[PDB]
C-alpha cells in the first residue's frame, strides 16, 4: 500500500530538484517566438502628400 | 513667322493654326496596373 507510495514520494527528491534545475535552465535557454500574420495581405495608400 | 511686326520669330506654338498639314503626332506607351476589385474565393482554401 502506502509503503511504496510514501517511500517513492520521498525518495525522488532528486527527481524533483533535478526537474527544478532542468526547468530553470530550460527557461534560460528558451528561443525566440515569431508569429506569421496569416494568409492575408496588409496594404493601403502609401504616398500621402 | 509674322510679317510687318516689330516682334518676330518668337518661341513656342502658334496661337492660330495647329493643324500642321501632316497626319498627327504619335504618343504611345505601356502600363502597369494597381487596383482592388472583387475576386475569386480564397476562403475555400484557408490552409496551406
Amino acid at each position: 500500500m502506502a509503503s511504496l507510495i510514501y517511500r517513492q514520494l520521498l525518495t525522488n527528491s532528486y527527481t524533483v530538484d533535478l526537474s527544478d534545475e532542468i526547468q530553470e535552465i530550460g527557461s534560460t535557454k528558451s528561443q525566440n517566438v515569431t508569429i506569421n500574420p496569416g494568409p492575408f495581405a496588409q496594404t493601403g495608400y502609401a504616398p500621402v502628400n | 513667322k509674322l510679317t510687318r511686326t516689330r516682334l518676330d520669330r518668337l518661341y513656342g506654338l502658334p496661337a492660330a493654326d495647329p493643324n500642321n498639314g501632316k497626319e498627327y503626332y504619335e504618343i504611345a506607351g505601356r502600363f502597369s496596373l494597381i487596383s482592388l476589385v472583387p475576386s475569386n474565393d480564397d476562403y475555400q482554401t484557408p490552409i496551406a
